[PDB]
């Protein structure tokens, strides 16, 4: 395994329909084209992948994170991880930690004041890797997911 | 299709259109231009309106793609199936079943009381205007469903009202999608509803057979009566419990019924056919699986009795104690929780129908304060009750928005102190300060019953609430102290008096005393009484948020916890983290939010950095002081319980609790038991540790916030456990 | 003399014929380069039903044909 993290190239649009492919999987209810065209086509250095370069297949992303920035009240940039996928067969190899760390990365070099996300109450890998990295509950929302259950909101404030 | 207007259709379908043009081969070479990267649009829109679309040939996005069995494909309302009698009473079985999932469960009304083939077909009916929709020939399909359909029909066009009025929130509380349903008034009123039941219902008892099924469809039918009657409690604010009892008494009955006998539907009556063909901007949704039993009307009829209760109510604190005792220990019937602002503030402008709304909240400030204030339409004034109107409200909604709601009126408690404070009105501004200060502590609690700290905040949360505490109790005793001066006024004046002779002044001075006596001595002894109340209450909550400061700085001590993360991280920092968390009390002046080397400070005095038995002399005092106050606070309980069953008359305190006494006696049942398992649970902590240190090959331990069972949760136990792998 | 451009083309109503006997009416929102499409207040016509399905994203290999009303085609020149 010899995992490497690289930016979305918006010209290949193989690379666009694999990481569709990949966050599709995990979701209950899928995104439509127009769902990614927000993120990827807007904000195209906020989407990473991570591939196996050892692998058989060393082109193909096994691991992606999606992102937005956008000002909020006004005076402050709110980063915002929307989506985040490893593949099955790749969990547990810090992939998933590595992908958020360069995001966030990539946005405190573009000046965001803080990032947020939402995530299942009952998601505790998802709560372990993002508390751990300094995330905090600001909020609950009731039934936010439906039948799967209530949200937490994760902030974590850069500045 | 095979089908003879599905073929003739086709040929129709662009009609509409004088003329049409192929565009195929010109959109692909004009998009073969675009940079991969370029989306054509209009310059105005917003990209993230797409994120709501949905996605043809998608199986979970497209509603079109839905499969069916041939069954629900061809299911015909105007058949009678066989056995009739035992399939209507299924038909109404599952339902009843459908809407207690929909309003109990939390589903959507496209996969419940719509998936219905008959509520669909008597639905469309009375959209193009004006005797059910279908005719079978059979009584029971065309006469006894018919009146069913109806009932239910006629509950959730109700269920719509309740949302209309913006009490509680849409697709959260309550799901509302009823796929683009306008009935305008063509729905007939609640007395032609209730006799198409009652007709059906001698038609039911006209039956000389008796079976097991007909039992159930008698009671059913009656069950929709009472549903039917849910209204009564808007429109004429009826309080009678009969209905609400006679919903009981026919859900238990039904209950029992369901073992002995089997209930299989017509196959194709219920389905997600409305989804694929009816229009449809949602994806398609499986229906979810129905309640076993109709405990769930229990459940609503038990919650909307509480609501009625309020009615009775004499005083601003039994309004104001019903409030926070109704929705406290569990989440009631949402029904039953947009019923009760409306049911409290009604359609005249009215608080119950007795007072206005600038009345009851002068009501408030009186039992607070004792103090009758000597203009009249004062916006200070307005502004404070429609701000009070809204702390009622708050106290409705479900567990996470509760706090949430708290957000909104620090701020504004806040900014009405302190205008207030500029015009120097003291009496309000000292009501108002204790509903923002009371505001605070609830808020702060509140986070730890929905586990929004983590267990490295807990020093942070709970030292805060001590300190917000510890201010509100200061302030409470010099609000006692205020009424006591004016108490032993009236006395000194009865003293005065007997070492006074007749004469033209003794004449004055019992003319004084006597007014005093039968227009201020009453109030002045129940708010002292009451304030008793509030003083022990906020000693309770005092007491235990030390109890659990002094439990983290013990496990401190130990090294098993920080109160920063202990997972290094590179991107942010611990003094941006605490602001982040204290961020809603950073622009309230009074009391003043600490600052972040207090709180550092605090914990320093609190933590033993001593070693051996030096450490040993100081963990001694502080598990001491847990034990301690622990059976302290049980105590201050057992007296407030002890009150709380004797009433108000007894001479020592006012809790007001006349209409919540059983709930408001289960929360400090539930108090109480965490207070012991916070004692219990500490010594656990330091067995366990000095065991822990003797061994070089110690285990790894974590903190976690535990809910106790029985116990109230806004305390939680910081509790230990093994860490593995 | 002009040519045509898909931003004249934005909020004209389209007919869009899928694979499947089910045609598509709806004001185009948005389109990419690949020719994926994004139609706001969608009528879905198959056979004799007919049907609203609001904001709908239809994407290149489901689009059997696109059509334009004359009338309107005229006036965007
Ligand atoms: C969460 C997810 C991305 C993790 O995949 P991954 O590549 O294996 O993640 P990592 O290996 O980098 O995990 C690093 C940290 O995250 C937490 N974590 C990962 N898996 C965990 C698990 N079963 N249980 C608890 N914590 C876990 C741990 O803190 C872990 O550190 P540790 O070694 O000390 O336990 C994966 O489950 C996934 O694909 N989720 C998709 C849906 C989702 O959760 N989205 C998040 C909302 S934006
Ligand atoms: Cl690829
Ligand atoms: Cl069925
Ligand atoms: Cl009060
Ligand atoms: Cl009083
Ligand atoms: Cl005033
Ligand atoms: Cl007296
Ligand atoms: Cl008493
Ligand atoms: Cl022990």
């Amino acid at each position: 395994m010899e995992i490497v993290y690289k930016p979305l190239d918006i010209r290949n649009e193989e690379q666009f329909a694999s990481i569709k492919k990949l966050i599709d999987a995990d979701l209950s209810e899928p995104y439509s084209i127009y769902v990614y065209r927000y993120f990827l086509n807007q904000w195209p250095e906020l989407t990473y992948i991570a591939v196996d370069n050892k692998s058989g297949t060393p082109n193909i992303p096994i691991g992606c994170i999606v992102c937005k920035m956008d000002p909020h009240r006004n005076v402050r940039l709110r980063g915002y991880i929307g989506m985040l996928a490893v593949e099955s067969t790749y969990r547990g190899h810090g992939i998933a930690k590595k992908l958020v760390e360069i995001a966030i990365d990539k946005m405190q070099r573009e000046h965001c004041d803080e990032i947020m996300l939402e995530t299942e109450v009952e998601n505790s890998a998802a709560l372990n890797l993002y508390e751990g990295m300094g995330f905090i509950r600001m909020k609950r929302m009731f039934r936010y997911y439906l039948n799967e259950g209530d949200a937490f909101k994760l902030i974590l404030p850069l500045t | 299709p095979m089908e003879v207007d599905s073929i003739l259709g086709s040929l129709s379908i662009t009609d509409d259109f004088d003329q049409l043009v192929d565009v195929t081969s010109l959109f692909d070479e004009l998009c073969s231009k675009l940079k991969p990267e370029a989306i054509v649009k209009d310059p105005r829109f917003d990209l993230f309106e797409g994120t709501h679309s949905l996605e043809v040939n998608n199986s979970k996005l497209d509603s079109s793609l839905i499969e069916l069995t041939a069954e629900e494909i061809e299911f015909d309302v105007n058949v009678a199936y066989d056995p009739p009698l035992a399939s209507v009473a299924a038909i109404a079985d599952r339902l009843l079943r459908c809407v207690i999932s929909w309003l109990n469960d939390y589903q959507t009304l496209p996969t419940t009381v719509l998936s219905c083939r008959y509520t669909e077909s008597l639905l469309s009916s009375l959209v193009k205007g004006t005797g059910s929709s279908w005719c079978t020939g059979n009584i029971l399909y065309d006469k006894v469903l018919g009146s069913c359909i109806l009932g239910v029909c006629y509950l959730t066009k109700f269920v719509q009202k309740l949302l209309s009025a913006g009490i509680v929130f849409e697709e959260e509380d309550l799901n509302f999608n009823n796929m683009g349903f306008n009935t305008f008034d063509n729905l007939p009123g609640q007395d032609v509803v209730i006799n198409s039941l009652t007709e059906s219902l001698q038609i039911l008892e006209a039956y000389s057979d008796d079976s097991l099924h007909l039992t159930m469809l008698k009671h059913i039918l009656k069950i929709i009566i009472c549903l039917v009657h849910l209204e009564d409690h808007l429109t004429d604010y009826s309080t009678k419990t009969s209905h609400l009892d006679e919903l009981i008494e026919n859900a238990n009955s039904v209950n029992g019924i369901f073992p002995q006998l089997q209930l299989s539907p017509p196959k194709g009556a219920f389905s997600t056919y409305i989804q694929k063909h009816r229009s449809n901007q949602f994806p398609p949704r499986k229906i979810t699986k129905l309640p076993t039993d109709y405990s769930g009307f229990i459940t609503l009829a038990n919650d909307v009795k509480t609501i009625l209760l309020v009615d009775k109510a004499e005083s601003a604190l039994e309004t104001y104690q019903f409030a926070k005792f109704f929705n406290k220990l569990e989440q009631r019937h949402v029904i039953a929780r947009i019923l009760f602002p409306l049911f409290f503030i009604r359609d005249d402008r009215t608080v119950l129908g007795k007072f206005s709304y600038t009345q009851f909240y002068l009501l408030h400030v009186k039992e607070f304060s004792a103090q009758t204030p000597s203009s009249i339409g004062n916006e200070l004034i307005q502004e404070s009750s429609n701000m009070l109107l809204e702390w009622y409200q708050n106290c409705s909604q479900n567990t996470c928005r509760y706090r949430q709601g708290f957000n909104r009126q620090l701020i504004l408690w806040d900014s009405l102190q302190a205008q207030f404070e500029s015009v120097n009105s003291q009496v309000y501004c000292s009501w108002t300060y204790f509903m923002k200060l009371s505001s605070m502590i609830e808020f702060s609690l509140k986070g730890f019953d929905l586990d929004i700290y983590k267990p490295f905040e807990a020093y942070s949360m709970f030292w805060y609430v001590y300190y917000l505490s510890h201010h509100l109790e200061t302030f409470l005793k010099d609000s006692q102290n205020d009424i006591e001066s004016n108490i032993n006024a009236i006395h000194s004046m009865n003293k005065k008096l007997k070492k006074l002779k007749a004469g033209e002044k003794k004449d004055q001075l019992r003319l004084k005393y006597r007014f005093a006596m039968d227009n201020e001595m009453e109030q002045l002894q129940a708010t002292k009484q009451f304030l008793n109340y509030l003083l022990k209450e906020i000693n309770i909550t005092k007491s235990l948020c030390l109890i659990e400061v002094f439990q983290f700085a013990i496990l401190k001590s130990f090294g098993l916890i920080d109160n920063k993360n202990s997972t290094p991280s590179k991107f942010s920092n611990e003094r941006l983290i605490h602001n982040l968390r204290f961020k809603p009390f950073n622009s309230i002046g009074v009391p003043e939010l600490p600052e972040y080397e207090v709180f550092q400070q605090t914990l320093k005095d609190f933590v033993i950095e001593e070693k051996g038995a030096a450490f040993d002399i100081k963990l001694e005092r502080a598990t001491n002081f847990i034990e301690t106050e622990v059976r302290n606070v049980v105590s201050s309980i057992d007296e407030i319980m002890q009150g709380i069953k004797g009433g108000d008359n007894n001479g020592v305190l006012v809790t007001g609790t006349r209409l919540v006494q059983e709930l408001s006696l289960e929360y400090y049942c539930k108090l109480k038991h965490t207070s012991k398992a916070l004692s219990v649970n500490s010594k656990v902590i330091v067995n366990t540790l000095k065991k822990n240190i003797k061994n070089k090959d110690s285990h790894e331990y974590k903190v976690e916030l535990v809910h106790t069972t029985e116990g109230w949760n806004y305390f939680p136990i910081q509790t230990l456990r093994i860490k593995q792998d | 003399m002009d040519i045509l451009k898909l931003s004249d083309f934005i909020g004209n109503t389209l007919i869009v014929s899928l694979t499947e006997d089910r045609i598509l009416v709806g004001s185009l929102v948005a389109v990419d380069a690949q020719m994926n499409l994004l139609l706001d207040h969608v009528e879905e016509r198959m056979g004799s039903s007919s049907r609203m399905m609001g904001l709908v994203s239809v994407p290149r290999r489901s689009v059997k044909t696109i059509m334009i009303d004359k009338p309107v085609l005229q006036e965007l020149t």
